[PDB]
């Protein structure tokens, strides 16, 4: 199957540089023009640059002329976007695409997020949302991870290294008044098998290069040292 | 310059129904048009190109028509997986540009949320902060009110919430709300409660725990 997988996607100081990469597979790479299309702040799709199939010719949208260079390695099925003089308006999600040049874009990659900002990157802390009698009903239990205090977006969350996708809700993040992001990822599973299944949320904040894995299990409530207030 | 109007900007329509989305252009572009679906987070998908040509792997309930300055995308019987944003794109002159979008919502019957509360992890409390999470799962329509109550006192200013996009299988929404307190403020109250209102609920639903 066709596959376009971007890399890069970090914080950059205003005025700085960055190389985005795209690995292509599942078709004859050198047969196709290749493009970057970005999803701007507003949520509008905007073509950026296109390199013809041979890497000979390159085309750019006015706003990035003289600042960005698109190139390709036909020996390895790689597409690059070299960016210098980054400015705040360049912040967005950058999709590698297969370009039926002049015309339309018939395959797109997952996207990579470029945040232009003078803030520091910060990785998240990850906390369990343990299933308990407060998250159970109808034989079904909800559990999750709370992913707190990271910048910039995004964090990606998976469960059990990708082997669990059903019943998962990963919520849009909220911007805390610290300027740091927060989000939760939950899943609802059978109560029955909370003693046999192990559930691990996998948190990847690529902009900070931090991965965190966190087992989420039922927590036994009682304690020999305890009081009532 | 070359610009487009997409219309409607927003639609809400039931499964099995017929939806037309229209793209009107400022010049005649001689059928040099394409259509795309994008769901939140996820990457765009080509639907239709050259105004009338169905892209491969696209269900045949999609089709496109029109010419000159008037183009249309028609979904024959809408399916729950056809939620998201739809965009037109011209390729008449340079640059190729994109329309503003039509957001498509799947209308369905009412579903009450299931409500779940989570006390702070013991690991977080050791760091000095107490996040309390209230979860509203799989409801419709989107509108849902969360009220935080601490020792029966109406809270305000210490929570934030957010809604998912629409579910591609059941067309419901889910919502997560977090109440944030210092550890010290957390230890001075007993009852932490989440009070939920929705069109699908006659009386409100309260999930609560005692710190213990």
């Amino acid at each position: 199957e066709v596959q376009l997988v971007e890399s890069g996607g970090v914080l950059v100081k205003p005025g700085g540089s960055l190389k985005l990469s795209c690995a292509a597979s599942g078709f004859t790479f050198s047969d196709y023009a290749m493009s970057w299309v970005r999803q701007t702040p507003e949520k509008r799709l905007e073509w950026v640059a296109t390199i013809t199939d041979g890497g000979s010719y390159a085309y750019y949208t006015d706003d990035v002329k003289g600042r960005f260079t698109v190139s390709r390695d036909n020996a390895r099925n790689n597409l690059f976007l070299q960016m210098s003089h980054l400015r705040s308006e360049d912040t967005g999600i950058y999709y590698c695409s297969r370009d039926r040049w002049p015309y339309y874009f018939d395959f797109w990659g997952r996207g990579t997020t470029l945040t232009v900002s003078s803030a520091s990157t910060k990785g998240p802390s990850v906390f369990p949302l343990a299933p308990s009698s407060k998250s159970t009903s109808g034989g079904t239990a909800a559990l999750g991870c709370l992913v707190k205090d990271y910048f910039p977006e995004p964090v990606t969350v998976s469960w059990n290294s990708g082997a669990l996708t059903s019943g998962v809700h990963t919520f849009p993040a909220v911007l805390q008044s610290s300027g740091l992001y927060s989000l939760s990822s939950v899943v609802t599973v059978p109560s029955s098998s909370l003693g046999t299944q192990t559930y691990i949320c996998n948190v990847n904040h690529k902009p900070s290069n931090t991965k965190v894995d966190k087992k989420v299990e039922p927590k036994s409530c009682g304690s020999h040292h305890h009081h009532h207030h | 310059d070359i610009q487009m109007t997409q219309s409607p900007t927003s639609l809400s329509v039931s499964v099995g129904e017929t939806v037309t989305i229209t793209c009107r252009i400022s010049e005649n572009i001689y059928s040099n048009l394409a259509w795309y679906q994008q769901k939140e987070g996820k990457s765009p998908q080509l639907l239709v190109y050259a105004a009338t040509k169905l892209a491969d792997g696209v269900p045949s309930r999609f089709s496109g028509s029109g010419s000159g300055t008037q183009y249309s995308l028609k979904i024959n019987s809408l399916q729950s997986e056809d939620f998201g944003n739809y965009y037109c794109q011209h390729f008449w002159t340079t640059p190729r540009t994109f329309g503003g979008g039509t957001k498509v919502e799947i209308k369905r019957t009412v579903a009450a949320p299931s409500v779940f509360i989570f006390p702070p992890s013991d690991e977080q409390l050791k760091s000095g902060t107490a996040s309390v999470v209230c979860l509203l799962n799989n409801f419709y329509p989107r509108e849902a009110k969360v009220q935080w109550k601490v020792d029966n006192a109406l809270q305000s200013g210490n929570s934030q919430e957010s809604v998912t996009e629409q579910d591609s299988k059941d067309s419901t929404y889910s919502l997560s709300s977090t109440l944030t307190l210092s550890k010290a403020d957390y230890e001075k109250h007993k009852v932490y409660a989440c009070e939920v209102t929705h069109q699908g609920l006659s009386s409100p639903v309260t999930k609560s725990f005692n710190r213990g």
